[PDB]
């Protein structure tokens, strides 16, 4: 391992005799000194030879940047009174590629301020700027003022200092003097914000969140306007200015969470869901910026974000409803009903928030970039809030549903009373006597529940299970403890078309099973008041016992009863007896 | 029209079109979002119709439809994230 050590400070030795000729050596022995020197780079054995072919390089650059910086400020290059031609920039592209080809050669790579003809195109503004500036206004005009030079001047300096042969090419140029130009405009904002850094007063503290919160608007606005995809000014926070920025953002997020969190004994409304929802609005619309800003140390603080407000907030809030209220012991029975509506409803609305920030592009991207770093396999992110409110909504709609029904055979223990269905006066003109109660009751009841919005098939879904338990009311509770009438069958079809109609279901489309079944087994029951020939045979108490066991092979073809089983049929027709 | 399963099989139309909008005006994105939650919705009222409608089979197409739809909805979603990266990509390099 020694014998490169030896032979290796040889070479390195014999570097230092020919930088030791810093004058008869042209650009093409600058050239061979970095064959020779470049490998043992960093090495830190040849750091000496580095430190002085570096301080060469610039000694050999100070000249062309002195003549460049001039030529540019005193031909005005970058007002009306210069124009792009073959013979007026001509000498500025030689100067500035020289002093490219001087910084290519550094080792083991340029600095970021090293490259001198980048520094040079931007002495100018660096002059105008900080002459005419001697917090988030501040921060703001000089954005204005930067934006305003760059809009008359970046295209133009593209065509002036354009040089494929050399490598300087346009995108560089669209980069890097726009980089440099940012410099003086870095270091002024840096000097008030390390002056506010500086100290713990509250103040203070919100005075850097303001500024921070200002460096992320204007990157924006600068990646937006010249389409810049380059560093901004987001450079100057360092880690302990963010972690003050992100807590300060996240504790006013959940300062103005748990004032909607706090629980009052009055029956939910829905505006508590509907300011949630406006407050995880205006909170993605204050991280929108810092969202799309990419700088990759930047990830470690848009994931606790995004976690803490986007995800966190919802799933608490979902445990804020559901939630034991010794305050709510005091509601009606139709309050508790409206309280869970609302709840319902609040819920779903936050979902299909959640839903459209899903698809604006900041989270789609900030989404592939959560599950490269966490390898996670998440679609979105809100993968894990809708899946837990998905279960919330089942409890809720189960809730709803037994809780109406409760209601329901409450009000129907009046009509449930009425036996008189063997001896009806007439036909149907309204509806029962004791029904109207309860008919009323469902259609405060349908009202309340149609206040609020939820989605389509949740609707359906609640509607239809509520058709059901009316059947299953109508048939065990009524039907099948009663003979009827001609008139009294009839005025118990009215009855229950009066019910249906209460829930207003979404119809013109097509029945439940359950009804199909409910409406044959009213026809068998209406056989008692035709006297067919294929219905005496039909109506007899033998036949059904005779016939049972064949499933009623001749009544299922002649009566298109299909829903209804065996036992069924059997006791519709000891019915009509 | 009035059926679910016509309402779905246009608006699969119209959520494939706007995918390729011949507008200048690139995607109507609100829109799109809007009309996935609205297909959604349908879809849970298409499954439930379906459902209810033997108590508790001829029944099969249905079945079958149901399923490609949700297919296509799932599958719809990336799709539309995928074009809509695509759209400010391309309004980038211009």
């Amino acid at each position: 391992a020694g014998e490169r050590r030896a032979q290796n400070a040889c070479t390195l030795a014999a570097v230092t005799e020919k930088l030791g000729r810093a004058a008869e050596l042209d650009y093409c022995d600058l050239e061979a000194l970095h064959a020779e020197l470049e490998p043992l780079a960093r090495s830190a054995d040849a750091a000496p030879q580095v430190e002085q072919f570096n301080e060469l390089l610039t000694e050999r650059a100070r000249v062309p940047r002195r003549d460049l910086e001039h030529e540019l400020l005193e031909r005005r290059c970058d007002t009306e009174l210069f124009v792009s031609t073959d013979d007026s920039v001509h000498e500025l592209r030689e100067k500035a590629g020289l002093l490219f080809q001087l910084s290519q050669l550094l080792l083991p790579e340029p600095r970021a301020d090293q490259l001198w003809n980048f520094v040079c195109m931007a002495n100018n503004f660096r002059i105008k700027f900080i002459y005419h500036f001697t917090e988030q206004q501040s921060i703001e005009n000089y954005f204005k003022f930067l934006d305003k030079y760059l809009s008359e001047n970046l295209y133009k300096y593209m065509d002036i200092f354009e040089d494929e042969s050399k490598g300087i090419t346009r995108t560089l140029i669209h980069k890097q003097f726009i980089n440099h130009i940012l410099e003086p405009v870095r270091e002024k904002v840096n000097v008030t914000m390390t002056k506010i850094a500086a100290s713990n007063s509250a103040s203070d503290v919100k005075m850097l969140v303001l500024l921070i919160s200002e460096i992320f608007i204007t990157d924006n606005a600068l990646k937006k306007s010249h389409y810049y995809d380059g560093v901004g000014l987001v450079s100057l926070i360092d880690e302990a200015a963010l972690e003050v920025w992100q807590n300060f953002e996240v504790e006013s997020a959940v300062s103005q969470f748990e004032k909607l969190t706090t629980p009052g004994a009055s029956l939910m409304s829905p505006k508590n869901g509907a300011d949630f929802g406006k407050l995880l609005e205006n909170m993605y619309r204050y991280l929108e910026p810092f969202f799309s800003i990419d700088y990759r140390n930047l990830f470690s603080v848009k994931y606790q974000l995004v976690d803490e407000i986007f995800i966190q907030l919802p799933l608490k809030y979902r445990s804020f409803l559901l939630s034991k209220n010794i305050l709510q012991n005091e509601l009606t029975a139709e309050q508790q009903f409206e309280n869970t509506c609302v709840k319902l409803h609040s819920l779903l609305l936050i979902s299909n928030i959640l839903v459209r920030f899903s698809h604006d592009f900041t989270f789609i991207e900030m989404t592939q970039q959560i599950n490269k770093i966490t390898d996670s396999d998440y679609e979105y992110i809100f993968d894990e809030v809708w899946e837990s409110y998905d279960e919330a909504v089942i409890v809720l709609r189960d809730s709803i549903v037994h809780r109406w029904v409760k209601g329901l055979s409450s009000s129907l223990r009046n009509y449930f009373k009425y036996n008189e269905w063997d001896s009806i006066a007439t036909a149907p003109e309204q509806c029962s006597a004791e029904l109207v109660g309860a008919l009323a009751w469902m259609k405060k009841m349908t009202d309340i529940f149609d206040k609020y919005w939820y989605p389509q098939h949740i609707i359906a879904q609640i509607k239809v299970a509520l058709l059901e338990n009316i059947i299953k009311f109508m048939l065990n509770y009524v039907v099948k403890l009663n003979k009827f009438s001609e008139n009294g069958l009839r005025q118990l079809t009215f009855d229950y078309e009066a019910l249906r109609a209460t829930l207003g279901l979404p119809l013109e489309h097509s029945s439940v099973a359950e009804e199909l079944a409910l409406f044959e087994y009213f026809n068998i029951l209406s056989m008692k008041y035709t006297n067919n020939k294929i219905t005496s045979k039909f109506l007899d108490a033998e036949y059904v016992s005779s016939h049972h066991t064949r499933n009623f092979r001749e009544l299922r073809e002649s009566l298109q009863v299909s829903h209804l089983t065996s036992d069924e049929i059997a006791d519709a027709l000891y019915r009509t007896l | 029209s009035m059926p679910y399963a016509t309402q779905l099989a246009l608006l699969q139309d119209e959520l494939l079109d706007m995918l390729e909008p011949r507008d200048g005006e690139g995607l109507r994105t609100a829109d799109i979002i809007d009309k996935t939650l609205r297909f959604r919705e349908l879809l849970g009222c298409y499954r439930l119709q379906v459902e209810k409608s033997t108590r508790q089979a001829s029944q099969a197409p249905a079945l079958a439809q149901l399923l490609l739809w949700e297919r296509f909805l799932a599958d719809y979603r990336r799709r539309l994230d995928a074009a809509i990266v695509h759209e400010h990509e391309a309004t980038a390099a211009r």
